[PDB]
């Protein structure tokens, strides 16, 4: 058992984090005061629940992680919700002043004020592991405090951490839900200040997540309630690995020999299926080829792209419940004779497959139904490329005339790390060129 | 020099002191370093009662400071609805155009002086005089937005 | 980011901020003794964003009243939320400016600009979180105009780390013929674009042809401006005084308004309009993108928006107003800059002000905001080329080169607008 610490920063990390601690109490079995009765080992243990969860002498199972941000409005909510006594408070950081959607506020002015903090919080729940394997670090692009305070924050990580692995869950910008005008400045920012830091990074388009809940959960309008639930699912398909016996992606290390072949192109899409309204209480059950054909739709992807259009360099696929093997293998015969499902020339075109037999878990108050089997695919496809050209493009037309510039470097920004940041996405468009 | 001090006397409305700058032989058309006189001075400032009685005793109705501006000029551009109607009735010149091409009618308009624009409209004033940009007084009330001045124009 | 200090100088400043106090009271339950009347629990969310709170759970305004004539003190004073007021927030001169900028700015006003920086320090000190500060004047006299831009400059000297708004009233011959007033204007204008982080353009004119064409009222008075200015600040304050889908605070207004420091200059707008003692979805969002419900004399058709933030008020469908929003965008599609994308924020509030069910607010960054601008330097020119009344100026020891460079600063700004008005993405 290795453990893993998970770090929520900004509103969009905090509440999301919210959300999967939620959703992982469940499937563990841990009640909102930290008593799990299905624990034989009280004060400690070395179970695979472990990674993400310590124990206390009185037998409390803590989350190894913290909550961090630049005002206290969000984790307000946790402190005083319904898990409010699961969380070390001291877990739970909190400025007076935010970024104002400002990445150079978050990173140099006002993320500076709690840096020092925050890393001494970390090292107090690091100093409590016997081996530590790495982060889990949660934020939008947009904000200021996701982009700018994550970057500071991931820079020190690399220099007090320097062997241990950093993955990401980013929440890409959508004009449907945004918050500001200048989203695509901070996600190019923070892109380029973190990519040399980051091992592995799970961009979720809130776009793609949007027009799920839409669509397959039939709502009308959804709100970040509905987006955080369905991206919790989704969370905590990713990280069963890490929390429950299996043969796949059983550690961090792992994350990266599958699924990153060179240290720049380190963005996995992620797919899921099925998502099935919980108004449907009698819906038929899908099989396992029915589901795995639906990894291969654009509508069931967490960032939106057509992998259609591009190669793939790995793939793996993550079933939860009532899966027969050999049915796996017969689906993902049938999908090798598809052309359009298309591996790069230097990479072997195998699937990799791990399956967990508990079908996964619904959250009271959920949008979701019931399923006997689900399917999380892992996949690394060039195809994600049209993600950051969306964006790159959205940068463009405003930096072509320096709009908002004037806050960045009223911040103590220079004017030239716009020019070095988008220079570095231009290089990470061609790498997926040179790829294919 | 009585001038000097009866263009002093006209600015500051001091009606007792004009009359007896001009009774000792003060130069009513006396100039200051402009060439501004006590008209023009009286008709800047509002002092109605000094525009009649230099009106009276030889001031030049139609006299030009170094930019071209008459007292006509000067009474539009402040708003002096009762000495524009002294000026007028005494021979001013209702389209004197002065070094930027601006005739009264020009002035009252800019400056949004509805009644004095209908006066000097009655008066003759053209509304085909154009400002050294090619600019009549209805191309400022359109180009400004200003419909009121706009209707009174066309009425 | 939470309190706000508000400040109102000279008699428009005190009169249009009296009412903002008496409207934004109301809607928050507050009686005119300071004691709370009201019903629902969002009234008192983030009351302490304008009011301090006191003994005996006595709501007092963070609000310091200035100007050189003392009568204002006493028609203020007798206003129904006068005695709310804290009395040590109130300073006053004895001689008045008389429309003489430079009497507010370097004479008369210099006098008692650090007695008022006292009371500033009070409010500040006694504030956990700071945002920045809120003045009402108007820019055509001389206290409000002269004086108010002498206090935004010393309030910045001392807090450059907090942000300045003002709610700046223009000048208009249709409802003051004063001649100096383009003068105190051009010279406070010069002064905004330099040390305010953001402006709302109420302009007389505008306020003046709604009351007369738009309202039938043959003679405006005062009282029928400010009703238009009350509804007008109570809307655009909507979200820094209820709680909504959005943290916002003054900050994040500036970042996603201003493009360019010098732009920063927003025209308000409004629907319905009403006048005193006297609605869908679509209709709202239709009359509030039309020139005739704009606070500023400008036709938005004329120019471009650089950004908009549009406010909602009262119980309606989300979903409606997202696709009516988006179909205000479709069909006045080449009035929006196309190189700044989705620079159209809209937000719902629950709660709908006084008399109405619903009603909405625009906050535009228009470049045909350049017309107004314009309609005072015109006016400006024409005083200026004649030097009329220049000496009542330059006598309180002000340099004739200050008028040319308020001029030349003026219509630097207006080049700034027509640049961006004919930029295309390509
Ligand atoms: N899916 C999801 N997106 C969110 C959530 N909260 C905010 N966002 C998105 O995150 C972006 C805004 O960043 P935030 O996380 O709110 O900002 P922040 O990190 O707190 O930074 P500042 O408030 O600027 O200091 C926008 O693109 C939002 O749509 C959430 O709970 N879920
Ligand atoms: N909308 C509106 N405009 C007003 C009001 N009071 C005055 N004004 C305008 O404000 C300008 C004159 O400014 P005032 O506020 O009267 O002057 P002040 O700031 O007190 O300055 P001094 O009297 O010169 O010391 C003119 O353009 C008036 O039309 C008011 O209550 N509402
Ligand atoms: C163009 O993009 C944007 C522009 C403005 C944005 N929001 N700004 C606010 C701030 C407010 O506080 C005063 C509001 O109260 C008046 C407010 O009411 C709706 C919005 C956010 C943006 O992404
Ligand atoms: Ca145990
Ligand atoms: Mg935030
Ligand atoms: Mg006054």
């Amino acid at each position: 058992m290795r453990e893993c610490i998970s770090i929520h920063v900004g509103q969009a990390g905090v509440q999301i984090g919210n959300a999967c601690w939620e959703l992982y109490c469940l499937e563990h079995g841990i009640q909102p005061d930290g008593q799990m009765p299905s624990d034989k080992t009280i004060g400690g243990g070395d179970d695979s629940f472990n990674t993400f969860f310590s124990e206390t002498g009185a037998g409390k199972h803590v989350p190894r992680a913290v909550f961090v941000d630049l005002e206290p409005t969000v984790i307000d909510e946790v402190r005083t919700g319904t898990y409010r006594q699961l969380f070390h408070p001291e877990q739970l950081i909190t400025g007076k002043e935010d970024a104002a959607n400002n990445y150079a506020r978050g990173h140099y002015t006002i993320g500076k004020e709690i840096i020092d903090l925050v890393l001494d919080r970390i090292r107090k729940l690091a100093d409590q592991c016997t081996g530590l394997q790495g982060f889990l670090v949660f934020h939008s692009f947009g904000g200021g405090t996701g982009s700018g305070f994550t970057s500071l924050l991931m820079e020190r990580l690399s220099v007090d951490y320097g062997k241990k692995s950093k993955l990401e869950f980013s929440i890409y910008p959508a004009p449907q839900v945004s918050t500001a005008v200048v989203e695509p400045y901070n996600s190019i920012l923070t892109t380029h200040t973190t990519l040399e830091h980051s091992d592995c990074a799970f961009m979720v388009d809130n776009e793609a997540i949007y027009d799920i809940c839409r669509r397959n959960l039939d709502i009308e309008r959804p709100t970040y309630t509905n987006l955080n639930r369905l991206i919790s699912q989704i969370v905590s398909s990713i990280t069963a690995s890490l929390r429950f016996d299996g043969a796949l992606n059983v550690d961090l290390t792992e994350f990266q020999t599958n699924l990153v072949p060179y240290p720049r192109i380190h963005f996995p899409l992620a797919t899921y299926a099925p998502v099935i309204s919980a108004e449907k209480a009698y819906h038929e059950q899908l099989s396992v080829a029915e589901i795995t054909n639906a990894c291969f739709e654009p509508a069931n992807q967490m960032v939106k792209c057509d992998p259609r259009h591009g190669k793939y360099m790995a793939c793996c696929l993550l079933y939860r419940g009532d899966v027969v093997p050999k049915d796996v293998n017969a689906a993902i015969a049938t999908i090798k004779t598809k052309r359009s499902i298309q591996f790069v020339d230097w990479c072997p075109t195998g699937f990799k497959v791990g399956i967990n037999y508990q079908p996964p878990t619904v959250v009271p108050g959920g949008d979701l139904a019931k399923v006997q089997r689900a399917v999380c695919m892992l996949s690394n496809t060039t195809a994600i490329a049209e993600a950051w050209a969306r964006l790159d493009h959205k940068f463009d037309l405003m930096y072509a005339k320096r709009a908002f510039v004037h806050w960045y470097v009223g911040e103590g920004m220079e004017e030239g790390e716009f020019s070095e940041a988008r220079e570095d996405m231009a290089a990470l468009e061609k790498d997926y060129e040179e790829v294919g | 020099d009585l001038g000097k001090k009866l263009l002093e006397a006209a600015r500051a409305g001091q009606d007792d002191e004009v009359r007896i700058l001009m009774a000792n032989g003060a130069d009513v058309n006396a100039t200051d370093a402009s060439g501004l006189t006590p008209l023009h001075l009286a008709a800047t400032y509002g002092h109605l009662e000094i525009v009649e009685v230099l009106l009276k005793h030889g001031a030049d109705v139609n006299a030009i400071d170094i930019m071209g501006s008459t007292p006509l000029h000067l009474a539009a551009l402040i708003g002096h609805l009762e000495i524009v109607e002294v000026l007028l009735k005494h021979g001013a010149d209702v389209n004197a155009v002065d070094t930027w091409g601006d005739t009264p009618l020009h002035l009252a308009a800019i400056m949004g002086h509805l009644e004095i624009v209908e006066v000097l409209l009655k008066h003759g004033a053209d509304v085909n005089a154009q400002d050294k940009f090619g600019k009549t007084a209805f191309d400022i009330s359109i180009d400004n937005g200003n419909e009121d001045l706009a209707e009174i124009l066309q009425k | 980011m939470r309190e706000i200090v508000h400040i109102q100088a000279g008699q428009c400043g005190n009169q249009i901020g009296a009412k903002f106090w008496e409207v934004i009271s109301d809607e928050h339950g507050i009686d005119p003794t300071g004691s709370y009347h009201g019903d629902s629990d969002l009234q008192l969310e983030r009351i302490n964003v304008y009011y301090n709170e006191a003994t005996g759970n006595k709501y007092v305004p963070r609000a310091i009243l200035v100007d050189l004539e003392p009568g204002t003190m006493d028609s203020v004073r007798s206003g129904p939320f006068g005695q709310i007021f804290r009395p040590d927030n109130f300073v006053f001169g004895q001689s008045g400016a008389g429309n003489n900028w430079a009497k507010g700015h370097y004479t008369e006003g210099a006098e008692l600009v650090d007695s008022v920086l006292d009371v500033v320090r009070k409010e500040s000190e006694s504030c956990d979180c700071l945002q920045g500060f809120q003045l009402t004047h108007s820019l055509g006299g001389g206290t409000g105009s002269g004086m108010g831009t002498l206090l935004i400059s010393k309030i910045r000297e001392e807090y450059p780390d907090r942000i300045m708004n003002t709610f700046s009233v223009m000048p208009s011959p249709k409802v003051s013929d004063t001649v100096v007033e383009p003068y105190n204007a051009t010279l406070s204008v010069h002064q905004l674009v330099e040390n305010t982080d953001e402006t709302y353009c109420i302009d007389n004119e505008a306020l003046y042809d709604i009351c007369f064409r738009t309202l039938k009222l043959t003679t405006p008075t005062y009282g029928d401006l400010n009703h238009l200015v009350s509804a007008t600040m109570s809307g655009v304050t909507t979200c820094l005084r209820f709680p909504g889908q959005l943290n916002a605070d003054l900050r994040k207004l500036a970042v996603n308004m201003v493009p360019f420091p010098r732009l920063h200059f927003f025209m308000p707008g409004f629907a319905p309009l009403t006048s005193r003692g006297s609605l869908t979805v679509p209709e709202l969002t239709q009359q509030m993108f039309d020139s005739k419900n704009m606070m500023a004399a400008c036709d938005p058709r004329h120019g471009r928006y650089l950004t908009v933030a549009a406010i909602f008020r009262g119980r309606m469908s989300m979903k409606e107003v997202d696709e009516q929003m988006l179909n205000v965008q479709n069909k006045n599609s080449s009035y929006f800059v196309e190189w700044i994308p989705n620079n159209v924020k809209t937000a719902v509030c629950d709660i709908p002000p006084r008399g109405l069910k619903m009603s909405a607010t625009f906050i535009g960054n228009s470049t045909a905001i350049q017309e107004l601008f314009k309609r005072i330097s015109e006016q400006f020119t024409a005083m200026f080329r004649r030097k009329a009344f220049l000496h009542w100026y330059t006598g309180e020891g002000m340099d004739e080169m200050e008028f040319t460079e308020a001029e030349s600063n003026m219509n630097d700004l207006v080049s700034e607008y027509q640049q961006y008005q004919d930029a295309t993405a390509d």
